């Protein structure tokens, strides 16, 4: 029956799986566990022995507040001299709730120049998170299950390539998604604008 | 075929809308940057 | 088959709910912003001219 396939197409249409996704396809341009992997230029035996000290040192880099706790997911010995340590940090809220710091945020903190130098003093040569060129790095090779010819074309179609890269968007909740971010975003804009405003008031006063 | 009909037109109707909304958000993001 | 339409219309409609959900969610917060930065920029010109 011709009848059943229309049904199928329609079912196909309304779905997160992406077979001509309900013709939900839309691409929005996004500007471009909490596990972090650290590589130390130290022997594994040394790392494990000293590890209590090492954990605390990392804690210190964070600021050493009681709220944050460093946890070691595990250690491995990549070369004789180098060891890989994976860690995640738990943060506690004022209401006693606790959750892991996001990998991206944690990574960003470590990457900062001041933090990075301190980390290096520890012997941490390189860091990585599981989640220039690098754009080039991700935008090609395609994403989520998005078709390669469409993904291409969002790249050509992109109105504003440094400020932006093509980011796959997925039907309604995804727009919901975007909006949640927008709001997230909105509050921080408003605030920073307030900070400028306060500094200007101080200067004028 | 009363029903299937209902499906498509609802589908295209919402689709035409979803399209416009995504766009909104695009234009809003727009304005954000 | 008519188990069937009980579900599909149901998953489809479940989805329209989300569509409503986004519809409920809409901006003024956003509109607000350009006005403010346009305004803050101006006070900065003040302070500067001062």
């Amino acid at each position: 029956t011709l009848l059943g396939d229309e049904r199928d197409a329609i079912l196909a249409k309304w779905n997160q799986l992406q077979a001509f996704w309900g013709t939900g396809k839309g691409y929005f341009n996004n500007n471009i566990d909490g596990l972090v992997v650290l590589v130390f230029n130290k022997k594994e035996t040394e790392i494990r022995s000293q590890q209590q000290q090492l954990v605390e040192s990392l804690h210190k880099v964070l600021g050493g507040n009681q709220t944050l706790t460093v946890n070691v997911e595990g250690t491995k010995t990549l070369p004789d001299d180098q060891t890989e340590v994976v860690i995640y940090v738990v943060e506690r809220s004022p209401n006693g709730t606790s959750r892991r710091v996001p990998a991206t945020t944690l990574y960003a903190h470590f990457e900062q120049a001041n933090i990075k130098t301190q980390l290096q003093q520890l012997g941490v040569t390189l860091s990585m998170t599981r989640t220039p060129a690098q754009i080039k790095q991700l935008l090609q090779n395609p994403p989520a299950g998005v078709d390669p010819i469409i993904w291409e074309q969002a790249k050509v179609d992109n109105p504003d390539s440094e400020k932006l890269i093509p980011v796959p968007m997925v039907g309604f909740k995804e727009l919901l998604r975007r909006l949640k971010v927008q709001d997230q975003m909105t509050k921080q804009h408003q605030t920073r604008l307030d900070i400028i405003s306060e500094d200007i008031s101080e200067l004028q006063k | 075929e009363s029903l299937i009909n209902k499906w498509s037109l609802e589908l295209e109707d919402q689709e035409r809308h979803f399209l416009q909304q995504a766009t909104q958000v695009n234009a809003w993001d727009r304005t954000l940057i | 088959i008519c188990q069937d339409v009980e579900n599909l219309q149901k998953f489809v409609k479940e989805q329209k709910q989300v569509q409503e959900e986004i519809s409920r969610m809409s901006s003024k917060a956003m509109l607000k912003v350009q006005e403010d930065i346009k305004a803050l920029k101006q006070l900065l010109s003040l302070a500067a001219n001062g």
